[PDB]
């Protein structure tokens, strides 16, 4: 249930740092 | 019993972050970690988040983009198990994290000079929980 907000956070935080600055 | 597993998972995540931190800061969100037993850990750990959150902001507006992404990283590979542990003690401190690390990301976003899809999301998901 609110197992996937945590995966979904983990995928989007993960987006977060490869498109950062650079 | 692999409560302890996933919290000394998190404890070594947190760590790795925290070292990309200046000394004034990893002292605090160090002893934090170390000094709060084993029921105040998921506590502890928001603390150390919002410390790190208050952190990471101002070395984005400084320059120091690549230790914000080094740490983030780090709080990223322990984000799941942060929240299953903080799910399992209170509904209440699985929301505390988001509105942490959620609001982390985003003015870490909303800081970056040139995606707000990212961006997009993570206000839902903050609004969601809200």
């Amino acid at each position: 249930p609110e197992i996937w907000i945590a995966q979904e956070l983990r995928r989007i935080g993960d987006e977060f740092n490869a498109y950062y600055a650079r | 019993e692999e409560r302890k597993e996933k919290r000394e998972k998190v404890r070594a995540g947190l760590k790795r972050a925290i070292a990309e931190l200046p000394a004034e800061v990893a002292a605090r969100c160090l002893a934090l970690l170390d000094d709060a037993s084993d029921e105040e850990f998921i506590e502890a750990v928001l603390e150390v988040l919002e410390a790190m959150r208050e952190a990471l902001v101002a070395m984005a507006r400084e320059g120091r983009l690549d230790a914000v992404r080094r740490a983030t990283s780090h709080i990223n590979e322990v984000l799941v198990d942060a929240a299953e542990l903080a799910l399992e003690k209170g509904r209440e401190y699985f929301r505390r994290l988001c509105l942490i690390v959620c609001d982390m990301m985003i003015e870490l976003i909303r800081l970056e000079p040139e995606l707000r899809r990212i961006r997009e999301r993570l206000e839902e998901i903050r609004r969601r929980l809200e």
